[PDB]
């Protein structure tokens, strides 16, 4: 269950996610809505 | 104090391409004729576009200039085609000029590709190289696109569309047996394609009374001329330069008095 | 936006393997494969291929 | 002249002096035709 | 946008993954105009109730 | 108000008084011509076909100038006013028919700047009367100004996005005095520190030093290539240095044809072994050095920037004291084309093979960061006992601090001294370095070795988080690693938190740069 | 035009009076309408 | 427009002559050719055969400025040559040697009409 | 394991970012927080037990490439240029032509330039994948040679390929938008749309009318060149007077697209596309992607430049004193990594702190396909065919085109338009008027002891005048 050497591929597959959810520009639509 | 006797030996020959062997020559004369298959070959090119109707996504003078570099048949009828700017007719005529035209429209959902399919010319010499397809644009449902052009005589020293090579190799002495090029380190450069030494060797042995000899070519061909008409419309233009130019000379030493 | 007629720098005709290059991706081929059955084999005409973007399918999206 | 309207492309002849609308469509952008002297191109 | 206060330019040990390091103009607003880093996210507030 | 109407600058006496806008001038990017003498510009057509020149009419010059005055504003060598001696300006543009049109002795034609003409050329700051001098025009087909690169010095210019402007003398006396006191051959040598400001530059200077190397022989026909472009040159060929086997010429020997007049001079070359002149072997020189011009012929010794840039003694000061001002001009004009047209056949690069060591050296250099980030550590676990003792005049973290700095400075020579002395005489860095053209010794030993320590305000890196330097850390670390010593290089690439304190140690010497400029203008304004 | 050009050599200040501003001035009896025009 | 058409670099205008020659003063049998409208393809191809005569001190090129179109060509020979027979001598052999390969060219492609193997 | 094996999955099974801050895996942490923290910086290296550093850590980084901005994560192995390098990149990729929007066709912007045939790169950093730099790029993989060749390209320059220009390199096209918009700014002062003719209007200048169309504007398509009137506006006078349109100097465009509608105001008003294409000419400004700018001294055909012993020609050459003094060895790095992604077929990876990709492992992998295992190659001369001492280094690189381009900044002025109260020179719409002759231009000179020169420069070309003097008193007469 740990990741040894599969950590290059794993750790671009968690910062892929972050970008396709808050996206580039969430700092503006954010505080709009707000 | 005279001229040598140059012999030639072909390797290959195929549609595309020839390699060929020059022995028994001096250096400048077996590079000024590597920069004549380049530059001063003569070939038929598109160099006069007119756009009726464009209502595709290029603006007009992108199609204008993807046109320019289909390349033509020019095999047989470039010799009986005067340049235009000596020509005694007007702006053009059929002496000097072959006219194409091109007329797409997109009626179907499905897209459209315009292809070089469509360059209909009216003098059946010159087609454009098919005989897949050059693609120039592609439309979609409700645009169209409608022109007409001519093709001109030019060479390579006009503009890059007009001279009728792809790369064209050359090289000489596989071995540095003259010590042109100092390499630091000779054990970690590949061995030529054309070299004669051991499998575990280097260099040949230094020898200080050479001379550069047995040129090696490759020159490949876009579709215009074939592989072995490059060259002999090569030296037959270069010798046409100097013996030009002597007539000029002989003017004017004569004219001395 | 479209693939140019011309490599840059040799002057090869490549304007007319772009539709064949899709389809040996299509099946099964890897890049270097797929350029070698066209007939690339110097390194400034396979750059050419290789590293375009096709722009041109998404100009054809908006309605004239 | 003759414009273009920007929605739906129905070409309608727009006299002197008068309101900016298309005709079956109630649209206020119009697009002017292009001209019909031609120009000529290099491929150079 | 001309002190020549050097402390409001220079980059500080706080700013690590927050700012981009290396980014910033040239002239006379060095250090004044920064951008953020490519994670970095800010905050919209809540009630502590 | 009317005191209001005239206040200072722009008012009426500081912004229109001395300070203005004129005509006569334009403006444009300027790109390298190595095939122009140092006293002439390239202009565009566009440029010269605008701005014009009275010219009067004489009994000497009333055909030319009729002709001229035949072909207006469409041919580009024309004219376009005719001034006559009522003071009637008359414009050829609207004129139906120019043949009636009969110049008379007195009238004062407006010709197109032509060949030969003077003009006058500076840069954006003006700082010292050198950047404003005269030069001569010469037309040629693009749209940017073309000049010389030994000028580039006196103007401090290069080309990436330049700018320079250019005024028109239009009287004649302007154009005299222009002649005879800013021409750019007479402005040669500096009264501020009595020597030179051009000397040769980047790309030629790292070519003259291998072409005057001890071992470069030249064939009969490059000698002859080279030979056509010699501008003073009298027409006979030297006896080679070499007649036997079969002639060969040297580089010193083609070299002497280029040195003008007899002059005398004796300098040193950048590698001179200072034990040289105590031993045998003074006038003999193993390594070629002690350059020796003698009766204006290149003796022995190679040449660089100690004996060919822009310091008092050098050949082109000599050759200026002695010669005069007219001959230094062709004196550039042909080193530059000479060597260039040699560069051509010998070629120069840089690439990684460039950038590398063999096996021995890397072991050798982490062996001595090792030993040093050992060092390090028992000086650090020998001051957490109480066992330092604090010199006069310092406290016990300040004479810390002054002999961590000593450990980790000499580690930075001493591995930089191993980057030198593995290196290879076909190496491109120090071809570069050697001759002097551009580079440092220390930047083969940041790219080979050890890029150093950084440092903030003239101290190691501070503590930004309370206690420590970065999150990574543990509170108080006072190791070499953990305060900003990076001890890779820019070959083996950075780790991230080494990336960082770089990134600081940048930012701190990229805005005093941005200062200075406005400071030292402002002063010398003042004092003005 | 027809008078000689020199050049100039000293700059001398000074107030000046009533009587010459009266005496070279050229709207004689002076401006009396503060309307410029009438039709 | 302020660039040149493509056309300024290889046609003649009216007023131009191809070829000029002017005797250098310097020292005896020396000349100097000025061809315009030409390059490097010409001006090598000369050179080259020039050396190759016994009877020729110097023969040298240079292409004054790379963004005009002119060479110059300098010849100096022994007191009892011309330079201007040097010249003419060297153009009949070039011509000599490119009608010559083209002949065993042509032979050398029709050696194949079938293929020799 | 069981967070990645479902996380590769989002696309059909509905787990993603948010299901992983809710599952106390990943955690936001403050810069205040930050200091009562400890970090590590990479799991498989700093977490294992040892004589070890520290043995509480409390988090660990997800990749220590984050910590670079949006402009600064497009250099490859920028972890081996010297620090101010990478600030002028990033402050330099921010004007480079590229394609800046997918529907720039509708949108009538003031100032857009486009690119012909833009292509991605051949060494791309894993960052650009989420920024979309592989669906909008802005630059072309060219074949750089470090070399001197005939000095033209010293002290910043380039030489370029000429009939590679000829064949698209770099070309591209330049937008530009004007409006005017119909005003009744009195209730007589009014204007119109209309052709102005020659007895009626009166203001007008000599300019043809002829391209106007009845409307007061021109279709498109017709070649508009410099100082051509567009748009006719006319105004009553308490007869006509007429305004009109004019264009700068020096355009030579051609009129792309015409609109007409109603502003906010609800005035009538038009506006109108210039179109002008731009070929790479010797005044533009090109630059690499590790702060490398330069202009373009001189273009060589083909069969003038240096070839291999294959024919292959170099795009574009540059001076190799530009490297010892700046120390951009990651420029040396992405053209040798270049040329191993040619030749195999893959893209090549550059994302900074790899310790995956030395220098040793690229080149054993090139020395594979049959090259020198440092780039260098033998070059043949262009000009007479000779071989070249030295080994020229040569490779593909990523190249991008400056907005700075030489048509826009030359001007010049020669006895130009003048102002009217102080009769000094102006520009007005003119686009060309002088250059100022500023307080430090007018020390040079009198340290030059030049006194004609300075007098010229600032009295005669300046406004000139004469006035009379009384004698007796020292008051204008
Ligand atoms: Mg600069
Ligand atoms: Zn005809
Ligand atoms: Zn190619
Ligand atoms: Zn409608
Ligand atoms: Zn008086």
């Amino acid at each position: 269950e740990i990741t040894p050497d599969l950590w290059q591929e794993a750790c671009w597959i968690v910062i892929s996610s972050y970008f396709d959810e808050k996206g580039l520009v969430r700092q503006q639509l954010d505080s709009f809505d707000e | 104090p005279y001229a040598n006797q140059p012999t030639v030996r072909i390797t290959e020959l195929t549609d595309e391409n020839v390699k060929f062997i020059i022995e028994n020559t001096d250096l400048a004369v077996a590079n000024s004729i590597r920069r004549v298959f380049i530059a001063e070959v003569p070939i038929i090119a598109i160099d006069w576009v007119q756009i009726d109707a464009n209502s595709s996504v290029l603006h007009d003078e992108f199609i204008a200039h993807r046109l320019g570099l289909i390349p033509l048949t020019s095999d047989d009828i470039v010799d009986k085609l005067q340049y235009s700017r000596d020509c005694t007719c007007e702006e053009f005529c059929p002496e000097c000029s072959v006219e194409f035209t091109l007329d797409v429209r997109c009626n179907e959902d499905q897209t459209r590709h315009v292809t070089s399919r469509d360059l209909i010319s009216n003098s059946p010499r010159v087609i454009p190289v098919t005989s897949d397809d050059i693609l120039i644009v592609k439309l979609r449902k409700g645009q169209e696109l409608r022109l007409r052009a001519y093709a001109k005589k030019g060479f390579g020293k006009e503009h890059a569309k007009w001279n009728p090579t792809a790369g064209v190799a050359f090289e000489y002495d596989p071995d540095n047996a003259l010590r042109h090029t100092v390499y630091p380190k000779p054990e970690e450069w590949p061995k030529s394609e054309y070299s004669e030494l051991d499998e575990d060797e280097s260099q040949a042995p230094y020898d200080p009374n050479g001379k550069p000899e047995r040129f090696y070519y490759n020159v490949e061909s876009c579709g215009s001329l074939r592989p072995e008409t490059i060259v002999l419309s090569a030296l037959s233009g270069l010798k046409k330069k100097l013996s030009d130019l002597q007539t000029q000379l002989s003017h004017e030493i004569q004219s001395d008095v | 936006m479209i693939i140019p007629v011309r490599c840059f720098t040799c002057g090869k005709i490549v304007g007319n393997k772009w539709e064949a290059y899709l389809g040996l991706l299509q099946a099964e081929y890897t890049e270097g494969d797929a350029l070698d059955a066209l007939g690339l084999k110097r390194y400034c005409c396979r750059r050419m291929l290789l590293a375009h973007v096709d722009l041109i399918e998404k100009l054809l999206n908006y309605a004239p | 002249m003759i414009y273009i309207c920007g929605e739906c492309h129905t070409e309608n002849e727009i006299k002197s002096r008068d309101p900016i609308r298309c005709r079956e469509c109630g649209y206020r952008i119009m697009y002017k035709k292009r001209t019909k002297r031609l120009v000529v191109f290099d491929a150079r | 946008r001309d002190g020549k206060l050097a402390k409001p330019r220079q980059l500080h040990n706080t700013l690590w993954g927050m700012v981009c390091p290396a980014e910033t103009p040239e002239g006379h607003a060095v250090g004044l105009v920064k951008n953020l880093a490519l994670m970095a996210y800010i905050s919209v507030g809540s009630q502590p109730s | 108000s009317l005191k209001q109407r005239l206040k200072g600058k722009e008012g009426r006496v500081r912004g229109n008084l001395m300070g203005k806008r004129v005509d006569f001038s334009a403006r444009t990017v300027i790109t390298p011509d190595p095939n122009l003498s140092i006293d002439q510009v390239g202009v565009p057509r566009s440029i010269a076909a605008n701005m014009t020149f009275a010219e009067i009419v004489t009994p000497f010059n009333i055909d030319r100038l009729q002709e001229l005055v035949r072909r207006g504003n469409s041919q580009y060598p024309g004219a376009k006013y005719i001034i006559r001696d009522n003071g009637d300006r008359i414009d050829l543009r609207f004129h139906p028919k120019p043949s009636d049109l009969h110049l008379q002795t007195g009238y004062k034609v407006e010709r197109h700047m032509c060949d030969g003409d003077i003009v006058i050329f500076n840069r954006q700051p003006t700082l010292h009367k050198m950047s404003m001098m005269g030069h001569r025009v010469r037309i040629l087909p693009w749209s940017t100004f073309r000049l010389n690169l030994s000028v580039t010095t006196p103007y401090n210019a290069d080309f990436d996005g330049d700018e320079m402007n250019l005024h028109l003398p239009q009287s004649l006396e302007t154009r005299a005095e222009i002649q005879e006191l800013a021409m750019v051959p007479r402005m040669i040598v500096t009264p501020q520190s009595n020597r030179p400001v051009m000397g040769i530059v980047q790309d030629t200077l790292t070519a003259v030093r291998k072409f005057t190397k001890r071992d470069v022989f030249l064939e009969r026909g490059e000698v002859m290539n080279l030979l056509m472009f010699l501008s003073t040159w009298d027409g006979k060929v030297p006896q080679p240095a070499i007649l036997k086997p079969r002639p060969l010429w040297t580089g010193k020997q083609i070299f002497s044809l280029i040195i003008p007049g007899h002059i005398n001079c004796i300098r040193t070359h950048s590698t001179h072994p200072d034990d040289e002149d105590s031993g045998p072997y003074k006038h003999i020189s193993p390594g070629d050095t002690k350059v020796v011009v003698e009766n204006g012929e290149l003796i022995m010794g190679i040449l660089c920037k100690k004996s060919l840039g822009t310091s008092a003694g050098s050949l082109v000061h000599i050759s200026y004291l002695e010669m005069g001002h007219d001959i230094t001009r062709l004196f550039y004009s042909n080193i530059q084309t000479v060597i260039n047209n040699w560069l051509l056949i010998e070629g120069h690069t840089i690439g990684i093979g460039d950038s590398i060591a063999d096996s021995k050296t890397y072991q050798d250099i982490q062996n001595t960061i090792k030993k040093a980030k050992q060092d390090v550590i028992e000086v650090i676990e020998k001051a957490h006992n109480n066992e330092l003792e604090p010199t006069p005049g310092n406290t016990l973290r300040q004479t810390f601090e002054n002999q961590v700095n000593r450990i980790l400075n000499d580690a930075r020579d001493k591995t930089g001294s191993s980057a030198q002395k593995s290196l290879s005489e076909y190496n491109n860095f120090k071809s570069m370095v050697v001759s002097g053209a551009k580079g440092s010794k220390i930047n083969i030993s940041q790219v080979i070795a050890v890029v150093g320590q950084q440092n903030v305000e003239g101290k190691r890196i501070p503590f930004g988080f309370k206690h420590r330097t970065l999150p990574h850390f543990i509170k108080d670390d006072y190791g070499p690693e953990s305060r900003g010593f990076v001890e890779n290089s820019y070959l083996a690439g950075l780790t991230p938190t080494e990336f960082f304190f770089h990134a600081m140690g940048g930012r701190e010497g990229l805005i005093d740069t941005a200062v200075k400029t406005a400071e030292t203008g402002y002063i010398q304004r003042r004092l003005i | 035009s027809a008078c000689p050009l020199r050049t100039i050599k000293r700059v001398q200040f000074g107030v000046l009076s009533p009587d010459e501003l009266k005496r070279m001035s050229v709207t004689e009896g002076g401006i009396k309408y503060p309307e410029t025009t009438e039709g | 427009m302020n660039a040149p058409p493509a056309f300024e670099s290889f046609l003649l205008f009216e007023g131009e002559k191809k070829i000029t020659i002017n005797k250098d003063t310097k020292v005896p049998n020396a000349c100097l050719f000025t061809i315009n409208k030409e390059d490097h393809t010409l001006g090598n191809i000369i050179k080259s055969q020039l050396l190759k005569d016994p009877q020729v001190l110097f023969a040298g090129y240079k292409v004054p400025h790379p963004l005009e179109h002119k060479i110059i060509i300098r010849v100096q020979t022994t007191p009892d040559y011309s330079p201007q027979e040097a010249f003419t001598n060297a153009i009949t052999d070039l011509i000599s040697e490119l009608s010559l390969l083209e002949e065993r060219f042509r032979v050398a492609i029709k050696d194949k009409q079938e293929g020799i193997e | 394991k069981r967070h990645i094996d479902q996380l590769k999955e989002r696309e059909y099974n509905n787990y993603s970012w948010q299901d992983l801050v809710a599952s106390g895996v990943v955690e936001y942490i403050d810069t205040l927080e930050e200091e009562t923290v400890m970090l590590a910086m990479t799991p498989d290296d700093l977490q294992e037990k040892e004589v070890a550093y520290c043995s509480t850590y409390t988090h660990c980084e997800i990749h220590p490439s984050m910590i670079l901005g949006v402009c600064a994560s497009i250099i490859p192995f920028p972890d081996h240029n010297q620090s101010p390098r990478n600030t002028y990149q990033s402050a330099m990729g921010k004007q480079a032509m590229g394609v800046y929007i997918t529907n720039f066709h509708v949108r009538m912007d003031t100032l857009a330039h486009v690119l012909y045939y833009p292509q991605k790169p051949l060494v791309t950093t894993r960052s650009m994948e989420y920024l979309r730099f592989r669906e909008l790029p802005a630059g072309i993989n060219s074949i750089v040679a470090i070399a001197s060749y005939t000095g033209y390209n010293q002290e910043d320059s380039v030489i370029m390929n000429r009939s590679a220009v000829d064949r698209g390199f770099f070309r591209s096209v330049f937008y530009r938008s004007y409006k005017e918009q119909e005003s009744k700014k009195g209730f007589d002062q009014e204007e119109v749309f209309e052709k102005p003719t020659r007895e009626t209007c009166q203001g007008m200048r000599h300019a043809i009318y002829d391209k106007l169309d009845d409307d007061g504007l021109i279709a498109p398509g017709v070649r508009v060149s410099g100082d051509d009137v567009i748009i006719g506006k006319t105004v009553t006078l308490p007869t006509k007077r007429d305004c009109s349109t004019f264009l700068r100097t020096s355009e030579t465009g051609i009129v792309d697209q015409v609109m007409v509608t109603l502003n906010q105001e609800g005035y009538k008003f038009c506006k109108i596309r210039v179109r002008s294409v731009r070929i790479p000419q010797i005044g533009d400004k090109f630059a690499s992607r590790h702060g490398q700018k330069g202009t373009c001294g001189i273009q060589y055909r083909q069969e003038d430049m240096p070839f291999t012993c294959e024919g292959i020609t170099p795009d574009i050459i540059i001076n190799p004193h530009a490297i010892p003094s700046r120390m951009t060895i990651g420029h040396l790095i992405e053209c040798l990594q270049g040329k191993v992604s040619a030749n195999k077929g893959e893209i090549g990876d550059a994302t900074p702190f790899n310790d995956a990709v030395n220098v040793q492992k690229i080149s054993n992998l090139l020395s594979d396909y049959g090259y020198h295992l440092r780039g260098n190659e033998v070059l043949y001369n262009g000009f007479t065919g000779r071989k070249i001492t030295s080994q020229i280094f040569i490779g593909p690189t990523y190249y991008q085109r400056l907005k700075h381009m030489v048509d826009d900044k030359i001007h010049s002025r020669a006895r130009g338009p003048i102002q009217i109260l102080n009769r000094q020179p102006m520009e007005g719409r003119s686009r060309d008027g002088g250059l100022r002759f500023g307080e430090m231009e007018r020390d040079c000179q009198i340290a030059h002891g030049a006194a004609q020169f300075l007098r010229e420069r600032l009295f005669e070309a300046s406004d000139p005048y004469q006035v009379h003097v009384c004698n007796l008193c020292g008051i204008m007469a």
